[PDB]
Parts: structure tokens; sequence; C-alpha cells
């Protein structure tokens, strides 16, 4: 199956986010860090290991997809590269983000940062850096992701996902 | 300083 | 009671307008160095038209609010509201704000000249000591 | 517990948990610290297709407390749900050193 | 009241949204590869921007006049928030003034010391050049 | 200790008082390690004018190594440092406030550690270090700093936006101060290009942030404070340059409920008028300023006077036809935004109602900028 | 100016340009001016790596004074002697500075207790941005107790105004090094090829050792090598994927999710903490060049 952006009608003051990654503990920590703080909207978080998802009908529409890449293992990079081929092009227009983990400890890194630099640049998507092991940085990353999700869902008048694509565009 | 005041306001 | 429902209706209308606009744009769209120039031209055009529309809407809203407050100047005079405390607080705060602004203006005005004089003195001393050092080294 | 969070692939998690529980049991495992395997098997994967000689290898597993780290490999996502029989037969076959031929 | 008008507008917009989604649901999916991803995405961005510009050009400011009480309540809330905004601005301005005064004093002292050292060095230069 | 101790012509141990430095300024003994110089004012006075190459190389190497080793989130996960790093950064910032210039080690560290920054660990020290960046072409420095700064700017809270606006204001002030002394000694036109690009960049950032934050006056104060410094480039630094801020900021500030915002806007408009009338007379002597700026300023002034007391609010920007007001029910719109009926002056009107030629009362309340604008416009 | 050149070369190090490929190390006969006894002494020893900033005002003419000053300093800090010697033929090009050794000898000749080695091989990227008052020796190797190394480093920092930093090797560099050393041609094999992996199981601990006969590894590498005389990232990835698939086919463990730690082969052995051991004297220059490049990258 292929995931599409606009299959189902939006809910009433509800935003949904999807997190794809191999390490479940980090995803769980990021999720309950996002849900720890309150906001004006109703947030829902979905967790997955890879794409495509198991078939279901009750699943609502997805507004943002975040791919978590762990620099300490090539398995996560291979999994993300495989999963990137199961989403349509129309979903890449400002609704996909990349989150790299483990850049702080250089000695443990097994993947060069320049490889994920091409990976992010090829698909025209923003790239973020964070160490999910530390709570102080994880809280800030969760707040930033919540703000980005609120922008993407259309809760901010005058700003859409396409404009956000131009806002975070890199010069080179 | 200004930034110290901003920080001490942000904490509360 | 009705205020909460009215606010919710306004928020839902605002969100639904954006979502409908996005659907319409997607449907309309459904039907290498030379591409970036076109992209940035289009972005500038959208930015300009959005700014103009926002200014027009804000001006109309301010006009409506001003005429609404002017139409009921008497009712907001005798037994007006608890608003009087807020208005007196604003009146008290404004004078202090402007006084602090003037003080900051004067302080920055002095600091600019002091910094300029320091820079000129440093520039002169650099050349003077350089020539002294080169003369001493030559000797 | 945080009903707003939806865990997908939950059936896979419960299946791997059941498989691990059935294979490794629930009793406290005995304490071991070393295991050794010798392999004389052929390489099968275009690459070394014409080779008819075995690929000689020697593998050592070391840990302060073996038979417990291996139990936590499947839930951590490092290994597949059913482990290889060469790793789940240490106490049943009562061996520590293994030799494997083709 | 205006509540009925707002409800009717929301219902009409929801119906239009449903029709738009039904019309859009007849387009097939298109997946990308690592070789033809950048150019296709650029073309799609160009098309989407061209569509959005035309969509924005057609939009007009809607009047939809309301009553007077709602405007009064909105103004009251705006003033209430503006109160805290003003108090925060005042506190920041006070902190800025204090820091400016301290920096002014420090710069004055540094200028005095620099004048003294420059004068001494100039006198030493004159003395050495004389001999 | 992070800073090396002071260890050993004129002997170094005898240097203990200012007169001793005055007498033996020409000949001095350099320390074995330059780190001990970082916390000594007397040696700082000597280094203020040295410009010696091996000295700079040694200082750069030591500072870069110390900064790389002492970081918290780069190349090591070591939060045990805490306040030591803050104290060291404060010492470095205080040192570079002197010398009126910054080191290359700080620039290299900023280039290296900015992408991995989160925006909350050492915000004050980093944002103060940013202001002391050596002058260079905007195009070369944009991809290294400004891309990451803008990416971090759009996804944070309002306080981060205010802090980065303050830092950009300080950086602009430092750049203008350094460029002012150059003419007293790439040409002038090639250098004004960089500052024009920087001003346009910060204006775009301000407009986007103003749109995002649902028209918050707290950010508007910071934007107006920045443009106060922007407004007097030609007078304060004697550099030919006049740049006008976009109509979005003007029309957001004019239609605001705050009185201080209106006062600041009037002051900025008066400053633009003074700068333009001072530059126009010198333009004939130096003979080029684009006239389009003059027409834009004229349009802004026309709108301002029409909204203030001319009873002509429908200018080039507010192009609202009267049929909308007619169908809505607005009869008196000419003098609805005037001094009496402006929503910002509602409190003053209510206060004066309890007690006609009340402009003196408004001036006594502290409306100095409005008074200056009125005096400059009527006369 | 040299400062402008240094700033430009530092700011040019971005992650946009694709890293280049590396040439296969070629066995080369060493110059005849080197002492064979010293070369034999330098082999079969465990060295600890360090990166060193350029030395200020260092002269090769006065070595006795440096030795006597160091001896006085070490005596004051605490039957021993300190000797400075000059090595020959350890440079890559004619522009590289000469290497030298600092040795501590206990008299009783005496017994060597500590050895330091300063070297720079193919460091042309560093000599361009440095004035003539400095000497560039970015690579430092220490063999002995750590306490003596700390004292020597303190003395050097106090005297020549330098800086010592530990050097670490990550998994990427270890994989590249193993791939390159396997490709080198050997007449006789003395040691098997061994890899060490650390499985992240933080509540628990686990280590895996993978040993393989050198001839089978050579055949496997030749099966995937197609570019003549050059090493490409794709070839290294295929070489590692072969072992990953072979391990997974037997143990059902995704070995690519672990972290490589130690790599030993027939030419040298390396650890991720910055420990190197050299066995063959023919490929010394290549290893020294790689380590010098790593140190130069770290100090810039």
């Amino acid at each position: 199956s292929v995931l599409r952006p606009l299959d189902k009608l939006p809910g009433l003051n509800t935003a949904t986010i999807l997190l794809v990654g191999t390490e479940d503990a980090l995803l769980q920590q990021l999720a309950d860090s996002m849900l720890k703080e309150d906001c004006a909207s109703e947030l829902k978080v979905h967790l997955a290991k890879s794409l495509p998802l198991p078939s279901s009908v009750n699943r609502p529409r997805i507004d943002l997809i975040v791919f978590v890449v762990n620099l300490h293992s090539k398995y996560s990079l291979q999994n993300t590269e495989e999963s990137l081929r199961h989403v349509d092009a129309s979903f890449f227009l400002g609704k996909v983000c990349f989150l790299a983990t483990g850049a702080g400890r250089e000695s443990h890194c097994s993947i060069h940062r320049h490889t994920v630099v091409k990976l992010a640049h090829t698909y025209q998507s923003p790239l973020l850096y964070c160490d999910l092991e530390v709570e102080g940085f994880r809280a800030t990353m969760a707040q930033r992701l919540v703000r980005v999700l609120q922008i993407c869902a259309g809760h901010v008048p005058g700003v859409s996902a396409l404009n956000l694509l131009s806002l975070l565009r890199s010069s080179e | 300083g200004v930034l110290a005041h901003l920080e001490r306001l942000e904490t509360q | 009671c009705s205020e909460d429902r009215m606010t919710l209706l306004l928020r839902l209308r605002a969100q639904t307008k954006q979502q409908l606009l996005e659907y319409k744009s997607m449907v309309d769209a459904s039907e290498e160095k030379q591409i970036e120039a076109k992209i940035e031209d289009l972005e500038n055009e959208i930015e300009e038209v959005k700014v103009a529309f926002e200014i027009k809407k804000l001006a109309l809203d301010r006009m409506r609010l001003s005429t609404a407050l002017k139409k009921n100047l008497e009712k907001i005079s005798r037994q007006s509201s608890v608003l009087m405390d807020n208005m007196k607080h604003l009146l008290e705060l404004n004078k202090l704000i402007m006084k602090s602004q003037q003080e900051s203006w004067d302080l920055e005005e002095k600091l600019l000249d002091i910094r300029k004089k320091r820079l000129q003195l440093k520039q002169a001393s650099e050349s003077k000591l350089l020539e002294i050092q080169t003369e001493k080294n030559k000797q | 517990m945080d009903s707003r969070i939806i865990h997908e692939n939950i059936v896979e998690k419960e299946r791997v948990q059941r498989i691990t529980q059935e294979t490794f049991g629930d009793y406290p495992q005995p304490q071991l610290e070393f295991a050794q395997y010798k392999l004389e098997t052929k390489f099968k994967s275009s690459i070394l297709a014409e080779r008819e000689e075995p690929l000689r290898c020697l593998i050592k597993f070391s840990s302060p407390h073996l038979l417990e780290a291996l139990k936590s490999l499947a839930p951590a996502g490092i290994a597949d749900a059913p482990l290889s029989p060469l790793l789940t037969c240490i106490p049943n076959k009562r061996m520590n050193y293994f030799k494997i031929r083709d | 009241n205006t509540e009925e008008e707002l409800i009717r507008e929301c219902e009409e917009m929801w119906k239009d949204m449903e029709e738009c989604q039904n019309k859009l649901s007849l387009i097939g999916t298109e997946t990308l590869t690592d070789s033809n991803a950048q150019l296709s995405l650029l073309i799609m961005q160009v098309k989407c921007l061209t569509a959005e510009l035309s969509q924005w050009q057609k939009k007009t400011p809607e009047t939809i006049p309301l009553t007077e009480d709602v405007l009064i309540t909105l103004g009251k809330e705006e003033f209430q928030k503006l109160r805290q905004d003003l108090e925060m601005v005042l506190s920041t301005k006070e902190s800025k003034n204090e820091k400016l005064k301290e920096d002014l004093e420090r710069e004055q002292r540094w200028l005095d010391e620099q004048q003294q050292i420059m004068e001494s060095l100039n006198v030493l230069h004159s003395e050495l050049k004389n001999k | 200790s992070v800073i090396p101790v002071l260890n050993s012509s004129f002997p170094l141990e005898q240097l203990q008082s200012f007169p001793q430095l005055l007498q033996n300024i020409h000949c001095l003994e350099l320390p074995s390690q330059m780190g001990s110089v970082l916390n000594n004012s007397l040696l700082l006075h000597y280094i203020n004018c040295v410009r010696d190459e091996p000295v700079l190389l040694r200082f750069y190497y030591w500072l870069s190594q110390t900064l790389q080793e002492e970081c918290i989130w780069y190349k090591v996960n070591n939060y045990e440092h805490g306040k030591e790093f803050t104290n060291f950064l404060d010492t470095i910032i205080r040192a570079e406030c002197f010398l009126q210039e910054g080191f290359y080690s700080c620039e290299a560290f900023l280039y290296k550690s900015l992408p991995l920054w989160d925006g909350l660990c050492c915000r004050s020290q980093f944002l103060q270090l940013v202001s002391w960046i050596p002058f260079s072409s905007f195009s070369e420095v944009k991809p290294l700093l400004f891309d990451h700064l803008a990416q971090l700017f759009f996804t944070s809270t309002i306080y981060f936006k205010c802090s980065v606006l303050q830092s950009l204001k300080e950086l602009l002030q430092n750049w203008l101060l350094w460029l002012s002394m150059d003419i007293h000694m790439t040409t002038l036109g090639g250098s004004m290009n960089s500052v024009s690009k920087l001003i346009h960049y910060v204006g775009w950032l301000s407009t986007t942030a103003m749109r995002l934050e649902s028209n918050n006056t707290f950010l508007l104060h910071f934007i107006l404070d920045f443009y106060e410094k922007v407004c007097d480039i030609y007078i304060n630094y004697n550099l030919p340059l006049v740049v006008l801020f976009p109509p979005g900021i003007f029309y957001s500030a004019l239609l605001s409920l705050d009185t201080s915002i209106l006062n600041q806007l009037c002051f900025i408009m008066h400053r633009y008028r003074k700068n333009l009338t001072a530059a126009k007379k010198n333009e004939l002597v130096q003979k080029n300023f684009s006239s389009k700026t003059y027409q834009e300023f004229n349009h802004y002034l026309t709108s301002m006077v029409g909204c203030l007391w001319t009873s002509k609010p429908f200018g080039k920007g507010i192009y609202i036809d009267p049929e909308i007001l007619e169908k809505t029910g607005v009869a008196e719109y000419k003098n609805s935004l005037n001094v009496v009926h402006h929503p910002s002056f509602l409190s003053y009107a209510v206060s004066f109602l309890l007690q006609s030629w009340y402009l003196d009362y408004l001036f006594s309340q502290g409306l100095q900028g409005l008074k200056l604008f009125i005096r400059s416009s009527v006369h | 100016p040299l400062q402008k050149r240094l700033e430009s070369v530092r700011k040019q190090s971005s992650f946009i340009l694709t890293p280049p490929r590396r040439k296969i190390p070629q066995c080369s006969q060493l110059q005849e001016d080197v002492d064979p006894q010293k070369v034999a002494f330098l082999l079969h020893k465990q060295w600890t790596l360090y990166s060193l900033t350029p030395l200020y005002k260092f002269s090769y003419s006065n070595l006795k004074e440096y030795s006597r000053l160091l001896n006085a300093f070490i005596v004051a800090e605490k039957n021993i002697k300190v000797i400075f010697s000059t090595l020959l033929g350890m440079k890559g090009t004619q522009r590289d500075p000469e290497a030298f050794l600092v040795q501590i000898v206990s008299k009783s000749e005496g017994k060597v207790l500590w050895t330091g080695w300063f070297c720079c091989v193919f460091g042309d990227s560093l000599l361009e941005t440095v004035s003539e008052d400095f000497t560039c020796l970015p690579l430092f190797l220490a063999n002995g107790a750590e306490s003596n190394t700390a004292i020597i480093g303190t003395w050097f920092q106090k005297t020549f105004d330098c800086y010592f930093s530990p050097l670490a090797i990550n998994a990427f560099n270890l994989s590249w090094m193993a791939a390159m050393w396997t490709a080198c041609k050997m007449d006789h094999y003395v040691a098997t090829t061994e890899f060490l992996w650390s499985v992240p199981c933080s509540p628990q601990s686990l280590d895996i050792s993978f040993a393989i006969h050198p001839e089978d590894a050579k055949a496997l590498w030749d099966s995937v090598h197609k570019t003549p005389g050059e090493v490409t990232q794709e070839e290294v990835d295929l070489f590692m994927d072969c072992l990953y698939s072979h391990f997974h086919r037997h143990f059902k463990i995704h070995l690519s999710a672990t972290r490589l730690v130690r790599v030993s082969t027939s030419v040298a052995s390396a650890h991720t903490d910055g420990k190197i051991k050299i066995l063959c004297h023919k490929y010394l220059i290549g290893v020294l060049a790689y380590l010098t490049e790593l140190a130069i990258f770290q100090i810039e």
C-alpha cells in the first residue's frame, strides 16, 4: 500500500503525527515528552517500525511524518531508505522531516554526517539534530516538533505547509 | 543584564 | 455561555477556510538553474498579495471596532465596566514606558560618541607604537 | 496509560514476546560467561559462486552473564523473533564448545 | 442571529470540502526513486505554487457583519492581554536602562585609561625622536 | 585551571601597576603561555596595539583547543562542567568588549557548533558572541550561520525571537561603527551591498515572525527598537544609505491599540524626514539616491497625516472602497481614526471626558514623539 | 596573509562535497639511510596516539640543552637519563620536518622505560598556513606509563607552547582501514583477520569476536573488487555486507546494528580508543600517513 496525504477528511481541532524508527524506547520517550505539555489542539501520536503500515480502516489522516535515523547503526539507515519508497511524491511537499540522533558522541558514530546530508537534500526536506538520551534536549525537540505539526495541520491562519517548505529551504 | 532578566522571567 | 461556543465557531471557521483552500489548490495543481528564478518570483508574488489582503482585512476590522466603540460612548461612561481598572493601569504604564524610552535614547546617544572616541584613540596608538617598534628594531 | 498514543505493530510485539517466553522459559537462567563456535560451512549468497571450498571461521561469545543478554536480544529488535538453535540449546544439550560442518 | 449564518457557512464549506475530496480521490499514486527525485519534486513545487498564486488572487475580503456585543467582548479581551504585555515591556525597559548605565560607566573608565596610556606613549615617542 | 597561570628587556614580575606599564610600554616580556593574558588588563592594554602574527597564531590555537575541549554537547557528552563554561564564556565576552574586535577562534567555534545547538543551553553567551563577527560579504557568511539561525528561529518561542533580534541589532551597530572609520582613512558601493542585504533579510524575518505570532505587540516593540537604530545611519555614521522598512510593519504598527507603539512610529517617521532632508541637500554637493524611496516615504507620510487629523484615511495602502462601509453601516469614517476617535486614545478620551483643546493634556501625558512629529509636519 | 588562508581552509571544510576515494597502498622499499635496528625496535609495540599543535621556536641544533633541562625538571618533580635522538627516512616528502625520539633510560646500557615519537607524514595541508617560526609535528605516539607521559606533556606545554589532545578512531575509519589493509598484497600470512563487535544491551553486556582465515578474506575481497588500483565506498560497503549476511544466515542476529571496536589483520592492529600496533615494516608509511591525516583533520 501507498500512503497518501489527503485520503480522509480532517477532524475537529485534532492533529495527528506519525513516528517511524527502529528503536522503540526512544520513540516512546519522544512521544510522552511531546504529550507532557498541553496546547490548544488535540494531539495524537502513532508509532511504527517501517512502511507500509498494516491495513486498517479506522486510521485517521496523517499530517506529518518524522523519520528517525540513528547514526550509531547502519540498520536504521537501511530501514529508512527502504521505507522511503512507499510514500507518494505529493506527500514530500513540506510534510516530511528527518531527525538524526547520536551526533554528539563522535566516537560511536558509524555513519558519516555527509551521507545523511545528501539523504536530506535529495528529497528536499528539513534536517534536525537532537540527542534523545538527554531529557533537556528532548523536551525542546518535542516542543519544536509540536509547533511544526501545528503549522502543518493548518491551525495557523495565513501559513501552510508549502510556505513552510520555502521558510526552511537551505541556500545550498 | 537584559538577558539575565529574560531568563529569570522565562523560568517562572 | 454563548461566548465559548462563539469562539469555537470562529476557530472552526478559520481552520476550515485554510483546509478548503489547501484542497482547492491541490485539485488545481493536479490538473536546472532556470527553475529557481521562477520559484522565487512566484513566492514574492504570493507574499505581496497575502500582505495586501491582510492589511485590507486588518484595516476593515479596526474600522469596525472603532465605530462600534464610538457608537456607544455614553454607555461606557457612567457604569461602564470593570474595564476602568484596566484603562487606568494602561494610563499609568504608558508614561513610565515613554520616560524609560527617553532615558535609553539619551544613554545610547552618549555611548555612541564615547565608543567613537575610543576607536579613534586606538587607531592612532596602533600606528604610533608600530612605528616606534620598527624604529627600535632597526636601531 | 496514555490512550492518546497508538502503538502499531502491536501483534508483532506480542508474538515475539510469546515466542521468547516459550523458548527461553521463565525460570532464572544459569550463569555462564563464554561460548565458542567453529564453522566450516560454504558461503552461499554472483559472489564466490564458483568457489567449492568451505569458509573457515571461529566465533566467540563473551559476557559477564550469558544466557540473559541473549534473552533480551529479540525484544530489543537486534535479532529475529525465533533465535537460531545454536544459541537456545546451551543448557539442553549441555555443551559450551561447538563444531559445525556443511 | 449570526450564529445560524456561521453554522450554515461551515456546513456549506464542509460540503464543498467533501465534493473536492471525492473529485481528488481519482488520481493514481506516484512513487519516487533515488535517481529521479529532485527534478520531479521541483516540477511539482512549481505547479503547486502556480496553482496557489491563482487561488490567492481570486480571494476577496469577506464582510459578514456581526453584532456589536461580540466586538465589545473582543476589545475587552484585547485590552486585558495588552495589560500584561505592557507590564512585561516596562520591566524589560527598566532592565535595559540599568545595563546601559553600567556599560556607560565602564566605557568612561576605559576611555580615561586609554587617553592616559596614549598620552604617555606619545610623550615617550617625542622623547626618543628628540634624541 | 582552565586559564594557565602567569609565568615568566623588562621583567614581567615587576609589572604590577599602571605607571609601570606606562614607563615600559615600548619594551615588554611576552608570557610563555598566552592564556594567562586573558585575565590581565595590563597585558590587554599592550596587546590592544600589537598586530603580531605568531602572537595571533598562538592565541588562536590555545583558545580554539580550550573551547573545543570544554564544550558540553559537541564531541563529548559532559554536563559536569556547568557553570565553569559559562564563566569562561563571560570572561571571553568581557575581553572582546575591549579591543573593539573579536577573535577568529570564536568565529570558528560558532561555525562548528551552531548546527548541533538546541537554543537553550547557553543562549545569552552564544548570542553575545554572535555580535562580534568580523565584517565580510553577506553571501559568504549566510550559508554558514544565517541558514541555521533562521531554521532555529521559526520553530522556537517568542523570547528566542526577541533575543536574536537584539543580537542582530548589536551586530549591525558594530558593523556600522567599524565601517564608519574606514572612509576616514572592495569599494564603498560593494560594502553597502552587504548591509542592505542584511537589512532586507532581517526585515523579511520580522515580517514572517509577525505573521506567525498572531500579531503580538511584544515582538513589535523589539522590531521598532531595531529600526530606531536603523533610521540614523546617514547622520550618526556619515554613510550614504537610506532603507525603508516594509509596509507590513508600518500598517501593523499604525493600526495597533498601543500608544507607545504609535509614539515610537512617529519618532521613527520624524527621524526619516530629518535624514532625508539632510541627505537631499548634500546630494547636490556630492553630484545616487533612488527617487522610489522618496515616493514611498511620501505615501507613508500621506497615509499617516490622513489617519491622524486630515480625515483622509483612504490612501494608497488602505484602498477600501466606500460601498463596504455603506452596506455594513459605517457613516462617519473620515474622522473615526483621528486623534479623538482612535482606539488607542480611548483611555485618554475617557479620562478627559470626566474633567476640547486637550492636545496639551496629551503632551503633558508624555507624548513627546507625537509632539515632535506635529511640530516638524506643521512647520 | 597566513591567517586569512587558515580561516579560508577551515571554513571550506563543509559536508557538501563528496569525499574522494583512496589509492591502494603500494609496498615500497624504505630509504637506506634509516637504521634497521631502530626500525626493528619500533615494531611489535603498542602505541598511544595524540594530536599536537605546532611547536613555537624549536631548533634541531641544540638538543643536549633540551635533554638536560628535561632531566632537571623530571628530577625536581620526582639514576635515570633522558636522551634525544633524531630519526631519518621517516618523512613522506622533502618538505616534511624530520622526526625525533625522546627516551628515558634507567642506568644499571640501561633499560628503556618510556618512549615518545613525534612525526608528520604527508602534512602538506598544514605547512601552507604556518609561518617560519613554528614546526609542524601533528602526530605524537607514546609507549610506557601514563604518569611519565603527563609530565612530559606538561613540560612541553610550558616550554614550547603546544597542546596535546587524545586521538580517537571511530567505526567508519576502522572499517575503511580494514578494507584497505585486506586489499594489500602479502607474500606470507602471519595472523588471522579478526573483528570485535560490542552489542548495545545497556542493562546487560555482550561482545562478539569474528575470526577468519586470511586467504578466505583475500578471496572474498577479490570477489567484490572491480576498480583497478583504487578503493571505493561501495566496495567497502559490499565487503562488510558479505560478512553481515554470512553471520545472519547462521545466527539470525543483525550484526549491522552493533558497533565495531577493534580490527586486527596481517599488517597492523587498531583499537577504537587510539591504540595501534604495526607488524610489517613495508606498509609503515601508509599507516603513518593515514594517522597524520586524521590528526591534521582533528586539529583543524
